[PDB]
């Protein structure tokens, strides 16, 4: 039950 | 798509979907274009409320780039292909 600004984020940051 | 601290020019359709996310600047890194992508879509409420990983792009200008009605953010590639047309590299 992830959100989407954390799921942005690793993506963003990788 | 440029390394780092590249700098990039969003085309002008880009650049309005940047605007609307608070972007200021006319020039940006990758990550940054990135950040303000996240913001638009995050401000806009487009990822699905119950699995938000899947942003829902159909009837918004978004998808007019994109080219697809959702992707997942787990799967980026029409993300960076649309980057790709839309970025002059400086």
């Amino acid at each position: 039950q992830q959100t989407f600004x954390n799921l942005w984020r690793l993506e963003l940051q990788n | 798509l440029p390394g780092e601290g590249t700098q990039v020019h969003p085309r002008a359709p880009l650049l309005q979907i940047l605007k609307v996310a608070g972007a200021q600047e006319e020039v940006f890194t990758v990550k940054e274009v990135m950040h303000y992508l996240g913001q638009y879509i995050m401000m806009k409420q487009l990822y699905d409320k119950q699995r938000q990983h899947i942003v829902h792009c159909h009837d918004d200008p978004l998808g007019e780039l994109l080219e697809v009605g959702s992707f997942s953010v787990k799967n980026p590639s029409p993300l960076y292909e649309m980057l790709k047309r839309n970025l002059v590299i400086l």
